[PDB]
C-alpha cells in the first residue's frame, strides 16, 4: 500500500519495536528492592534475555527503575539523574516504598512516592516486588511502548 | 538560674561571635550565588541573611545564643563546599507557597482555624 | 591623611541605608545614625574592601566614628 | 585535592555521597555522607506495637533479612523473660545461617562486580535464588519474611523443606569452590585486594568495628561463641580468624564462614527436635486459629494480641547477635506499654563506614571501591 | 522462663561495686538489671573519667563502644539520657554507662576515649540536639542538609513539618508545609487494666 | 453544583474548580495547570499529543486532581464529553504556524467556537478564551486578524465569556525571548527598521497564568477583555541586544526590508517540521505593541507584573556559552525602557 | 574453636614452579577453564511468560476479600485487620446493613502503602482478607493501585478457587 497512513504506521511500529526490544535500564538501587532486581539480572530470570542490559549509565539509559525509599535528601538527585537521560526516557517505580511511601510513608524524611519527583510510567507493587513481578512490569512497559504512535500523530498534526 | 555556660559567660561576650558569623555569612553570599548559579541578588541574599539573624534577635540567654551560632556555622559550612545544592539554598528564599495572610478578614474568609 | 576620610565618606553614603546627607565624621553609626549593630558590621566590612585591609573582629567594636576609622586605617 | 563528590549511581548501595578530595588519582581524605536512606525506622517504631514493628527489622539490613529479626526477637523475649520453644530455636539457627550464606554471597559477589569480575555474581545469585525459595516456602515472602517473631517462629516448616535445605547444602559447597577457582588465587584479585585497607587489631576494637573486620585483623571474637544466643551453643563451628588483615584476608574469612555455616546448617537438619514453634503463653504468642475459633479464652487472647499488644514489662536491654555483617544490637527501652519507647538499632556498618577514612588513606580511586566492598555496607542499617 | 545464670548476676554486681568504689565521684545508682546487665549511672561530668577507667583498667578492659544513644524522657528535667553500651572482649562482658543531659547543657565527647563515638555523637546531635564539646566535627549525619529541628525528640511530629515535591514553574524541588492525604491514625492502645506486678 | 473549598491551600487540598483546559500541553498551558493543580482544583486536560509528551503535567497535579481525556478538534463528540463534568472551560488553542490539516482560521476561530458552544450546552459557569494582544480584523498578520474574528464569534456561542488578550509572552520555553536569543546560529540578526518603532511589552508567563487562574475564581470578571501586558515596554532594539547581552553573544543588528524578510519567513514556513519563523510571525514581531486601553489585566486581576530583567537570567541561561553561565544579571547592564 | 584462613624453602623445583606460575600465567588459565566448563552447562533461566518461577501456598502476593460459599462476603468489619496493619494501609468504616448484620461500607487497601507483611491474613477471625497468589498486578496509574471493596471483592471472586486451595493446604500449619 502507498496511502501514507499505511506507510507511516508501519514506520512507527519499527521505531517502537527498536525501543521496546532494547531497553537499557539504570538502577538507582535505593533500599532493598534493588536486591530483588539483581535477581532479575541473575540467571533464573535473565533480564538480558529480553534485551534489558544488566547495567547502564544515565546517558545511555532508556528506563530508570526506582527501587527503594526515595528519601528527602536523595530526592534532588533522583531528579537530576532523570533529567540527565535522553529524550525517549521512562520510569518504572518498583516497591511499595517508591510507588507510594510504603511502611515509611508517614516518616519525615521519606518522599511519599517517586511520582512526586519523577513522572512514573509503570508502578510495580510489593514490598520486595517479586523479580518475576518486576519482569512483568518491564514487559508491560514494553506493551506501553508498542502502543505509542508518535509519527502518526505527527502526520495527523 | 545558676546555669553552666556553653560558650559565653555573658551576652556581650557572645554577641561577639554572633557578629563574627555575621561577617562570615556576609562575605559568603556572593560566592554562593555564583557557584550555585542561583536566581537571586547578591544584595537579596545578604538581605535574607539579615532577616535570619534578626529573627532570633529576641534571645536574651547567653547559652541559647551560643548553640544558635553553633548551628549557624555548620549551616554555612554545608552552604560552602556546595554540600547544600541550589534546591537546599533557594528553600530559604521560600517560593511556591502562598504567603498566608494574617489579617483577620483574610483568615476568616479562608481556613477554618486561625 | 584626609584622602582616607575622602574614601571613608564615599563608602558610608554608597550603601544607601545610612547617611542621607546626614553623614558627618563625628557622627557615630550606633550613637546618632541609629544604623543597627549588624549594619555597622556591614559598614566596617565595606571599608575593608575599599581600603584593601581587613580590620579585626574587635576593633570594629570600638570605631563607630568615620573619623576614628580613618584614624585606625592610617595606622 | 579537588572534591569529586564521587558517588550517587556509583558502586555503593545507591547512596554514598562520598565526597572526596583527590590529588590526581590519590585520595587525601574521604568524608562519607550518610542519610541518603534515612527513613525514620527508629521513630516510626515508637508509634507501633511490638509485633507491627517486627517487619521494620527485616528492612533495616535486608540482605540479611532474618538474622536481624532474631535480634529484635531475642530482645523482646528478654524483656518478657520468655524464651522460645526448642524447635523454634533450631529453626532460627537454621534460617539464621542460611541467611549468613545469603549475605556472604551478596558481599563476595557484589565486591567482585565493583572490582570488575561479573561471572561470580551470576553463578551464586542462582544459588541465592534457590535459597530465597526456602524463605518463601517457609514464610511466604522471598525476602522480608517476618517469620522470626518475638516468641519463636510464626509457623512450622512446611512438610518437606528440611529435605531440600539438604539437597542444596549438599551441593552448595562445590559452588563456593568454583568461585574460588575464579577469585581466591586469581593473579589479579589478589593484587587489587591484598594489602588494601589493612586495619590494626587495636584500631579495629577502638573504632568499634565488631565483625569480620575485627576477626580479619586476628582478634578472636564471635558473639556466637563468646555469648551464645538461641542454640548456637549446641552446634560446633570454627570461627575463621585471619592474619595480615587486608581486603583479601577478610574475604577469605567470609568464604570460610560460608563454609562453616554449611557445617552448622547440616547439624541443624540432623538434630532439630519435634515440638512447637511458638511459646505456649497466649499472653505473648498468638493463639492457634483452630483454638481461637473454638475457645473463648483464645479469641480474647487473639483479639487483644493483634489489636493492642504484648504489654512488655518496663525495662531496657541491649541484645546483640552476630548478624552476617557484624554485631547487630537493639537497645529497646520499654515502658509497660504495648508499643516500645526507644529502639536504637546498632548497625554493624555505622562503625565500619566511619573507618573508611582511617582505612583508605593515600589510596587510589579504585582502592576506595574495593574498601566499601570489604565492609559489606548496606545503607539501610547505617541510615536507619 | 529465660535460663538465668545467677553466677553472672553476682559477678557483675560485684564489679558494679568495684567501679562504684574506684570512682566514688561521678557514679551513682549502680544497678545490675534482672537481665544480667550492669548499668552504672554517672554524673555528666564523669563521662570522660568513667569511660577512660573502663577502657584502660586491667581488671575492667572495655575496649569497644557498642553504641551511644539518647532516650528522651520529656518529663525528666534533664531531657536526654545518653546511654553508652561497652563490651569487654577479654572478660566476655558488657556494661552500660548512662548520663543525663538537658537540651542546652552539653556533654563532653569521648571521641578521645573511643573513636567509634565520632559518628554516633554526630547522630545524637542530629536526632536529639545534645551537643558534645571537643568533638572533632559535629555535623548532621542522618537528616537532610537544610533540615530544621531534631527529629527523634518526643516533641517532634512524626510526619514532620516539611515535605518535598518537584514544581515545574520553578523547575526545582521545593519544600512546602506537610499536607498528608490520610493522617496517621493514632490508635489508642493502652488498656485501663494493669497487670499485678508479679 | 459546587465544591466547598476545604484545606490549607496547598496540594492535597480542595478549591472546587473543575476545569477543562483543551490546549494545556502548551507553554502557557503548562503554567495554567501548575497553579490550578497547586490550588487543588479539579483539572481535565484534553490531549491529542502522545501520552509520553503529556507525562510532564502528571506530577504537579495531586492524586486524582488531573484527568487526561483524548480529543480531536474535527470530532465534535470529543469536546462534548470533556466539558460534560467541568464547570470552568479555559481555551488556549493556537499555533503560530499554519499546519497542513489545520488552517489558521480553523485553530484560532473554528475550534474555539465549537468548544464554547459545547459548554453553553454543558452548562459550564464560565469560559475563558485567550486571543493575542493588539488583534484587529484588518490588522497586518492573519493570525492576529483571525484571532480577532474569533473573540467575536465565541461571544455569540458563549455570552459573558471572559476574553483575556495577552501580549507576546516572556517565559522559559517562550518564543519571544528564546527566538531572538537563538539568532546566534545566524551570524547576523536581521531586525526590521534595525529593530526600531515596534516597541514591545513582554509579560512573564506566570503572571499571565496566575491572572488566568484568578479569573476562574472571581466573579468580577464576566465579559471582561483583560489585557495582561507587563511591567515595562521596550524598543525591539534593546530587547534584542539585551537578550544577546545575557546570552553573552555578539550583536549585529542588520536592517533588512520587511518586504524581503516576509520572504525569509516564507522560507522557513515552507519547512515541514515546525517552521522556526513564520511569515505571520515576522509581521507580528514588527507589529508594534498597542498601548493598554482595554480592561486592565495583571494587578487588576490580582498579580503584580514581574519585570523582564528579573527572570531573564533563567530563560536565557541555556542560550549562553559554557563560560559566562555564572555571569549573573546585576553585574550585567539592564537595558533602557522606552515607553513611546 | 578458631581457624587461620591465611596464616603462613626456596628450591629450584619450588622456584622454577613459582616462576612458571608468574611467567606463563598458569593460574589465570585455570580460571578460564572454569568458565568454559559452565558454557557447556544447561542455562537455568525460565521463559518468563511461558514458564513461571515456583511459588508455594503461603506466597502473599495480592490482597483479596473472600466470600462465604453461599455468597455473603466474609468480612464482618471487626476492623482489627486495620488495627494490626503496620503501614496504616487498610481503611475501614462500617454501618449495620439493613439485614441488621454488620458489614463494611468502605474497605480500602492502599497497596502502595501496603508492604505485604501478611499479618492481615493472620489477624482476620473470619479470614475474610487473604493474601492471594497473584503477584502480577502492575498498573499504569497510581490511582489503580489504591483498591476499594469492589476491586478486592472482584479480586476475591476471580482467584477464590486457588485461594481456597492455598488456604486448604496451609491451615493445619496455622
Ligand atoms: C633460547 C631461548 C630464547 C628465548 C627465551 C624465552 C624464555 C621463555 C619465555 C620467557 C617469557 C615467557 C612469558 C612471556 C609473557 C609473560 C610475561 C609476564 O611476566 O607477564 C606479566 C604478568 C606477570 O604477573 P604479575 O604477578 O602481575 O607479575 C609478577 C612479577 N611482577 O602476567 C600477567 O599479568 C598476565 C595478565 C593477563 C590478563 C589476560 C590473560 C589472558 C590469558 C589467556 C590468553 C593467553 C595468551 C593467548 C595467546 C594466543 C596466541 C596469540
Ligand atoms: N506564546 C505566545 O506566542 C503567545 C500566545 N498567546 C495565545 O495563548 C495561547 C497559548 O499559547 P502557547 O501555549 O504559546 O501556544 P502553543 O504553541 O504552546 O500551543 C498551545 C496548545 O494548542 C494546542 N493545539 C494547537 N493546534 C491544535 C489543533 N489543531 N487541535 C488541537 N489542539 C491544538 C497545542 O497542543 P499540541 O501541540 O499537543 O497539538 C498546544 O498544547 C495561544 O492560543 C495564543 O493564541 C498569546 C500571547 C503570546
Ligand atoms: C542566601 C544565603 C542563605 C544563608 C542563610 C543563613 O545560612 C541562615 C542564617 O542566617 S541563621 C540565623 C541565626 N542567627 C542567630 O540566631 C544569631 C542570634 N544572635 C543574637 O541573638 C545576639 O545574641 C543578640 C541578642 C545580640 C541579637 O541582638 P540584635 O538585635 O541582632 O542586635
Ligand atoms: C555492593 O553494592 C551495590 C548494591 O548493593 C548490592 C546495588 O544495589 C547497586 C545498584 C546496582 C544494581 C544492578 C541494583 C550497586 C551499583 C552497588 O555497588
Ligand atoms: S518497598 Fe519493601 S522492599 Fe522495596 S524498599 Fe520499601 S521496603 Fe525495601
Ligand atoms: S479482619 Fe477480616 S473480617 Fe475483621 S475486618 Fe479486617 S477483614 Fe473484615
Amino acid at each position: 500500500r502507498s496511502r501514507a497512513e499505511y506507510v507511516v504506521t508501519k514506520l512507527d511500529d519499527l521505531i517502537n519495536w527498536a525501543r521496546r526490544s532494547s531497553l537499557w535500564p539504570m538502577t538507582f538501587g535505593l533500599a532493598c528492592c534493588a536486591v530483588e532486581m539483581m535477581h532479575m539480572a541473575a540467571p533464573r530470570y535473565d533480564m538480558d534475555r529480553f534485551g534489558v542490559v544488566f547495567r547502564a549509565s544515565p546517558r545511555q539509559a532508556d528506563v530508570m527503575i526506582v527501587a527503594g525509599t526515595l528519601t528527602n535528601k536523595m530526592a534532588p538527585a533522583l531528579r537530576k539523574v532523570y533529567d540527565q537521560m535522553p529524550e525517549p526516557r521512562y520510569v518504572v517505580s518498583m516497591g511499595s516504598c517508591a510507588n507510594g511511601g510504603g511502611y515509611y510513608h508517614y516518616s519525615y524524611s521519606v518522599v511519599r512516592g517517586c511520582d512526586r519527583i519523577v513522572p512514573v510510567d509503570i508502578y510495580v507493587p510489593g514490598c520486595p516486588p517479586t523479580a518475576e513481578a518486576l519482569l512483568y512490569g518491564i514487559l508491560q512497559l514494553q506493551r506501553k511502548i508498542k502502543r505509542e504512535q508518535k509519527l502518526k500523530i505527527w502526520y495527523r498534526r | 538560674t545558676s546555669v553552666k555556660p556553653i560558650f559565653s559567660r555573658d551576652l556581650n561576650e557572645a554577641k561577639r561571635r554572633v557578629r563574627e558569623l555575621y561577617r562570615a555569612w556576609y562575605r559568603e553570599v556572593p560566592n554562593t550565588v555564583h557557584l550555585m548559579q542561583l536566581d537571586i541578588t547578591v544584595k537579596q541574599g545578604r538581605d535574607k541573611v539579615r532577616e535570619m539573624f534578626m529573627k532570633n534577635a529576641h534571645v536574651t540567654d547567653p547559652r541559647v545564643v551560643d548553640l544558635l551560632v553553633i548551628k549557624g556555622k555548620m549551616e554555612l559550612q554545608e552552604t560552602i563546599k556546595v554540600w547544600k545544592q541550589r534546591t537546599h539554598v533557594m528553600r530559604f528564599f521560600h517560593e511556591t507557597e502562598t504567603p498566608r495572610p494574617k489579617d483577620f478578614l483574610s483568615k476568616f474568609y479562608m481556613g477554618h482555624d486561625p | 591623611l584626609d584622602g582616607i576620610k575622602d574614601r571613608v565618606l564615599y563608602v558610608l553614603k554608597l550603601y544607601d541605608k545610612i547617611d542621607p546627607e546626614k553623614l558627618s565624621v563625628n557622627s557615630h553609626f550606633m550613637k546618632d545614625l541609629g544604623l543597627d549593630s549588624l549594619d555597622q558590621v556591614e559598614i566596617i566590612m565595606a571599608m575593608e574592601d575599599e581600603f584593601g585591609f581587613e580590620i579585626p573582629d574587635i576593633d570594629a567594636e570600638k570605631l563607630m566614628c568615620p573619623q576614628e576609622i580613618v584614624d585606625y586605617i592610617a595606622d | 585535592n579537588m572534591t569529586l563528590n564521587f558517588g550517587p549511581h556509583p558502586a555503593a548501595h545507591g547512596v554514598l555521597r562520598l565526597v572526596l578530595e583527590l590529588s590526581g588519582e590519590m585520595v587525601r581524605k574521604c568524608d562519607p555522607h550518610i542519610g541518603l536512606l534515612h527513613r525514620g525506622t527508629e521513630k516510626l517504631i515508637e508509634y507501633k506495637t511490638y509485633l507491627q514493628a517486627l517487619p521494620y527489622f527485616d528492612r533495616l539490613d535486608y540482605v540479611s533479612m532474618m538474622c536481624n529479626e532474631q535480634a529484635y526477637s531475642i530482645a523482646v523475649e528478654k524483656l518478657l523473660n520468655i524464651q522460645p520453644p526448642p524447635r523454634a530455636q533450631w529453626i532460627r539457627v537454621l534460617f539464621g545461617e542460611i541467611t549468613r550464606i545469603l549475605n556472604h554471597i551478596m558481599a563476595v559477589t557484589t565486591h567482585a562486580l565493583d572490582i570488575g569480575a561479573m561471572t561470580p555474581f551470576f553463578w551464586m545469585f542462582e544459588e541465592r535464588e534457590k535459597m530465597f525459595e526456602f524463605y518463601e516456602r517457609v514464610s511466604g515472602a522471598r525476602m522480608h519474611a517476618a517469620y522470626i517473631r518475638p516468641g519463636g517462629v510464626h509457623q512450622d516448616l512446611p512438610l518437606g523443606l528440611l529435605d531440600d535445605i539438604y539437597e542444596f547444602s549438599k551441593n552448595f559447597s562445590l559452588r563456593i569452590d568454583e568461585v574460588e577457582e575464579m577469585l581466591t588465587n586469581n593473579r589479579i584479585w589478589r593484587n587489587r585486594t591484598v594489602d588494601i585497607g589493612v586495619v590494626t587489631a587495636e584500631d579495629a576494637l577502638n573504632y568499634g568495628f565488631s565483625g569480620v573486620m575485627l576477626r580479619g585483623s586476628g582478634i578472636q571474637w564471635d558473639l556466637r561463641k563468646t555469648q551464645p544466643y538461641d542454640v548456637y551453643d549446641q552446634v560446633e563451628f570454627d570461627v575463621p580468624i585471619g592474619s595480615r588483615g587486608d581486603c583479601y584476608d577478610r574475604y577469605l574469612c567470609r568464604v570460610e564462614e560460608m563454609r562453616q555455616s554449611l557445617r552448622i546448617i547440616e547439624q541443624c537438619l540432623n538434630k532439630m527436635p519435634p515440638g512447637e514453634i511458638k511459646v505456649d503463653d497466649a499472653k505473648v504468642s498468638p493463639p492457634k486459629r483452630a483454638e481461637m475459633k473454638t475457645s473463648m479464652e483464645s479469641l480474647i487472647h487473639h483479639f487483644k494480641l493483634y489489636t493492642e499488644g504484648y504489654q512488655v514489662p518496663p525495662g531496657a536491654t541491649y541484645t546483640a547477635i552476630e548478624a552476617p555483617k557484624g554485631e547487630f544490637g537493639v537497645y529497646l527501652v520499654s515502658d509497660g506499654s504495648s508499643r516500645p519507647y526507644r529502639c536504637k538499632i546498632k548497625a554493624p556498618g555505622f562503625a565500619h563506614l566511619a573507618g573508611l577514612d582511617k582505612m583508605s588513606k593515600g589510596h587510589m580511586l579504585a582502592d576506595v571501591v574495593a574498601i566499601i566492598g570489604t565492609q559489606d555496607i548496606v545503607f539501610g542499617e547505617i541510615d536507619r | 522462663v529465660r535460663p538465668r545464670s545467677d553466677v553472672t548476676h553476682k559477678q557483675l554486681s560485684a564489679f558494679g561495686e568495684y567501679v562504684a568504689e574506684i570512682l566514688p565521684k561521678y557514679v551513682q545508682q549502680v544497678q545490675v538489671s534482672c537481665l544480667d546487665e550492669l548499668e552504672i549511672c554517672i554524673h555528666p561530668d564523669g563521662v570522660i573519667p568513667t569511660l577512660t577507667f573502663l577502657r584502660d583498667h586491667t581488671n575492667a578492659q572495655f575496649k569497644s563502644l557498642a553504641d551511644l544513644t539518647a532516650v528522651d524522657v520529656p518529663t525528666r528535667q534533664n531531657r536526654f539520657e545518653i546511654v553508652y553500651n561497652l563490651l569487654s572482649l577479654r572478660f566476655n562482658s558488657r556494661i552500660r554507662v548512662k548520663t543525663y543531659a538537658d537540651e542546652l547543657t552539653p556533654i563532653d565527647s569521648i571521641v578521645s576515649v573511643h573513636i567509634a563515638a565520632n559518628w554516633y555523637e554526630r547522630e545524637v546531635w542530629d536526632m536529639f540536639g545534645v551537643f558534645f564539646f571537643n568533638h572533632p566535627d559535629l555535623r548532621r549525619i542522618l537528616t537532610d542538609y537544610g533540615f530544621e529541628g531534631h527529629p527523634f525528640r518526643k516533641d517532634f511530629p512524626l510526619t514532620g513539618y516539611v515535605e518535598l515535591r518537584y514544581d515545574d514553574e520553578v523547575k526545582r524541588v521545593v519544600a512546602e508545609p506537610v499536607e498528608l492525604a490520610q493522617e496517621f491514625r493514632k490508635f489508642d492502645l493502652n488498656s485501663p487494666w494493669e497487670a499485678f506486678p508479679a | 453544583h459546587a465544591v466547598i473549598p476545604h484545606g490549607k491551600g496547598g496540594r492535597s487540598s480542595v478549591s472546587g474548580v473543575v476545569a477543562t483546559v483543551f490546549g494545556a500541553t502548551g507553554f502557557l498551558g503548562r503554567y495554567v495547570v501548575n497553579h490550578l493543580g497547586r490550588m487543588g482544583s479539579q483539572v481535565i486536560i484534553p490531549y491529542r499529543c502522545d501520552v509520553y509528551d503529556i507525562m510532564h503535567l502528571r506530577l504537579m497535579g495531586d492524586l486524582g486532581q488531573l484527568t487526561f481525556l483524548e480529543w480531536d478538534a474535527r470530532d465534535k463528540d470529543s469536546i462534548r464529553k470533556a466539558v460534560q463534568h467541568s464547570n470552568v472551560v479555559i481555551n488556549l488553542i493556537g499555533r503560530e504556524w499554519e499546519t497542513r490539516n489545520f488552517d489558521f482560521e480553523d485553530v484560532f476561530v473554528n475550534i474555539p467556537r465549537a468548544i464554547a458552544q459545547a459548554s453553553k450546552e454543558a452548562g459550564v459557569e464560565r469560559f475563558i478564551h485567550v486571543s493575542h494582544l493588539n488583534a484587529s480584523m484588518k490588522s497586518s498578520s492573519k493570525s492576529l486578524r483571525s484571532k480577532a474574528v474569533g473573540e467575536k464569534e465565541v461571544r455569540s456561542v458563549f455570552p459573558e465569556a471572559i476574553i483575556i488578550r495577552p501580549s507576546d509572552i516572556f517565559g522559559r520555553e517562550d518564543r519571544f525571548l528564546n527566538h531572538f536569543a537563538n539568532y546566534r546560529w545566524f551570524l547576523a540578526v536581521p531586525l526590521v527598521s534595525l529593530g526600531f518603532k515596534t516597541v514591545k511589552q513582554p509579560v512573564y508567563v506566570a503572571d499571565v497564568s496566575k491572572g488566568i487562574v484568578n479569573a476562574t475564581k472571581d466573579p468580577d470578571a464576566v465579559g471582561k477583555t483583560f489585557a495582561f501586558t507587563g511591567p515595562n515596554r521596550y524598543l525591539l532594539f534593546h530587547l534584542v541586544k539585551y537578550i544577546f547581552g545575557m546570552t553573552h553573544r555578539t550583536f549585529i543588528p542588520y536592517p533588512l526590508p520587511l518586504f524581503v524578510y516576509s520572504w525569509i519567513g516564507k522560507l522557513f514556513g515552507l519547512s515541514p517540521f515546525e517552521p522556526w519563523t513564520t511569515k505571520d510571525k515576522v509581521e507580528r514581531i514588527h507589529i508594534s505593541d498597542v498601548m493598554p486601553t482595554d480592561l486592565p489585566g495583571l494587578e487588576d486581576l490580582g498579580v503584580q507584573p514581574t519585570p523582564l530583567e528579573l527572570k531573564s537570567i533563567e530563560v536565557l541561561r541555556r542560550h549562553r556559552t559554557y563560560r559566562w553561565l555564572s555571569s549573573e544579571i546585576e553585574e550585567t547592564k539592564p537595558a533602557k525602557t522606552v515607553n513611546y | 574453636t578458631y581457624k587461620y584462613v591465611n596464616k603462613k624453602e626456596v628450591d629450584m623445583k619450588s622456584a622454577t614452579d613459582n616462576a612458571a606460575r608468574i611467567l606463563m600465567w598458569t593460574e589465570l588459565i585455570r580460571g578460564l577453564g572454569m568458565t568454559l566448563s559452565y558454557l557447556f552447562r544447561e542455562p537455568a533461566t525460565i521463559n518468563y511468560p511461558f514458564e513461571k518461577g515456583p511459588l508455594s501456598p503461603r506466597f502473599r502476593g495480592e490482597h483479596a476479600l473472600r466470600r462465604y460459599p453461599s455468597g455473603e462476603e466474609r468480612c464482618i468489619a471487626c476492623k482489627l485487620c486495620e488495627a494490626i496493619c503496620p503501614a496504616q494501609a487498610i481503611t475501614i468504616e462500617a454501618e449495620p446493613r439493613a439485614d441488621g448484620s454488620r458489614r463494611t461500607t468502605r474497605y480500602d487497601i492502599d497497596m502502595t502503602k501496603c508492604i505485604y507483611c501478611g499479618f492481615c491474613q493472620e489477624a482476620c477471625p473470619v479470614d475474610a482478607i487473604v493474601e492471594g497468589p497473584n503477584f502480577e498486578f502492575s498498573t499504569e496509574t497510581h490511582e489503580e493501585l489504591l483498591y476499594n471493596k469492589e476491586k478486592l471483592l472482584n479480586n476475591g471472586d476471580k482467584w477464590e478457587a486457588e485461594i481456597a486451595a492455598n488456604i486448604q493446604a496451609d491451615y493445619l500449619y496455622r
